[PDB]
């Protein structure tokens, strides 16, 4: 149940970054190559 | 019955005398 | 209201005056 | 007790004292020509300010024409930009490895500190003065506005009952 | 170190606007029976003018002084009503401080 | 402000994402002793206690400086007696 739970909140939490990535590039393309690197800092 | 209550003679205007000395610790 | 905050009042705190220093000149008024 | 004692030198100064002050500030003044406590009446003489201007209490220190901020603009939006970034970069931190995320979260704690900074050099009573000083200035506009709306009335009435009663003539 | 008179002349000031500092003061009959203490609380009165002003943390007390000036020739009596009447009378003397200042 | 390229981080070992029962080759315990077989039915009956590894011994578990020589005679000479 600890594992799945894990696993589940892994994915929660990739999607959740993964769309505010997606969204911060549209409404803000400035910053659009940090954040890519933000996920290069955390992948 | 009660031929009469009495009116009420509350003194809130009393200003009262409580000694107060033990604040210091 | 029940948390007591330090030095925001609108009267003059109580504790403040005890914590003042005018406590100790009145203690050390024979100093004086 | 719960309430200090008076100060001591209150008790010194009587009707007496204060009626023979000013032969007292006389003399005193004529000799003259810390204060040192050497006659109970020195205490009436006004106390001199420090000249160092300031004054100490509890820890604490103490001390014309209304009697670049683009710079700190562009800053306090890059600086908003910035944390919101790293608003994000902390959230992927905490969805990856959160164990290190603390390492992050005052960093992000000291812009919004910054930001706390930026508004300090921005400090808002000249503001407040502007906008007080427009309200009263536009609440008697009105008020004058409207006396003379008013009194113009009056005297188009008057000068309408004056044609009406020499039509009647 | 030693605080000078100022200091513990600004802080009587500041303290003389509780309530229940000014109702202990008044419980004991030596404090206005002797003329000294009267004599200090005019002597005060210098206090509502700058830069002297300008070093106070409680405009409130400025009034209660003053209050306390009229108590010299109003009578000890009233002060149990002391309480109800600062508590009844503290909106418009709070307005007329704002108008002595904020105008 | 805080974009570092220099500070890089990597990932977490082992990955949880993976399988971690089959990282080091875990598995052949956690099959002995899985709660359900691959077809999903009961394997072997469940309790709690250690009582049932020593059922095949002989007894009735129904509720669960020294000289040796000196004692042993002492016992002798008490079962003698």
């Amino acid at each position: 149940r600890s594992n799945q739970y894990q696993r589940g909140k892994m994915h929660g939490l990739k999607q959740l970054r993964d769309s505010l990535a997606d969204k911060i590039v549209d409404e803000f393309p400035e910053l659009k190559e940090p954040v890519e690197d933000i996920i290069k800092r955390t992948s | 019955p009660s031929y009469s209550p009495t009116s009420p003679s509350y003194s809130p205007t009393s200003p009262s005398y409580s000694p107060t000395s033990p604040s210091y610790s | 209201k029940g948390a007591v905050g330090p030095n925001n009042f609108i009267w003059p705190a109580e504790d403040a005056l005890r914590r003042g220093m005018l406590a100790m000149a009145s203690l050390h008024s024979k100093e004086l | 007790s719960l309430y200090p004692p008076p100060p001591p030198y209150v008790k010194f100064f009587t009707q007496s004292n204060l009626e023979k002050l000013p032969k007292y500030k006389e003399k005193k003044a004529a000799s003259a020509k810390e204060e040192e406590i050497t006659c109970a009446l020195d205490y009436l003489i006004p106390p001199p300010m420090p000249k160092n201007q300031q004054y100490r209490a509890f820890g604490s220190i103490w001390q014309e024409n209304e009697s670049n901020y683009q710079y700190k603009i562009q800053e306090l939006r890059k600086l908003l930009k910035s944390l919101l970034l790293n608003y994000l970069e902390l959230i992927g931190v905490l969805s990856i490895n959160p164990d290190m995320y603390e390492r992050k979260v005052e960093n992000i704690r000291t812009i919004l500190v910054n930001i706390h900074h930026l508004l300090n050099e921005y400090r808002q009573s000249r503001e407040s003065l502007i906008m007080l000083l427009e309200e009263q200035l536009e609440y008697k506009r009105g008020e004058i506005r409207e006396i003379e709306q008013v009194c113009k009335q009056v005297h188009d009435k008057l000068t309408s009952i004056q044609d009406t009663l020499r039509t009647g003539s | 170190p030693l605080p000078t008179r100022f200091e513990v002349e600004l802080e009587f000031i500041q303290s003389l606007a509780n309530i229940q500092y000014v109702t202990y003061l008044l419980t004991q009959q030596q404090i206005w029976k002797s003329p000294n203490f009267k004599n200090y609380l005019k002597y005060l009165e210098y206090w509502c003018n700058p830069p002297y002003s300008q070093c106070i943390v409680y405009p409130n007390c400025l009034f209660i002084l003053k209050l306390l000036n009229g108590f010299m020739e109003s009578a000890l009596e009233g002060l149990d009503e002391l309480p109800k009447i600062i508590q009844l009378q503290g909106p418009q003397w709070m307005n007329e401080m704002v108008e002595r200042w904020a105008n | 402000y805080y974009v570092d390229p220099e500070t890089t981080y990597t990932y977490q070992q082992p990955n949880p994402l993976q399988d971690l029962i089959s990282v080091y080759g875990l598995d052949d315990i956690s099959r002995q002793v899985a709660r359900t077989n691959l077809d999903g039915t009961k394997a072997v009956k469940l309790r709690k206690s250690y009582k049932n590894q020593i059922a095949d011994l002989s007894g009735k578990f129904s509720t669960i400086n020294f000289d040796w020589d000196l004692c042993s005679s002492v016992l002798s000479q008490f079962e003698r007696s």
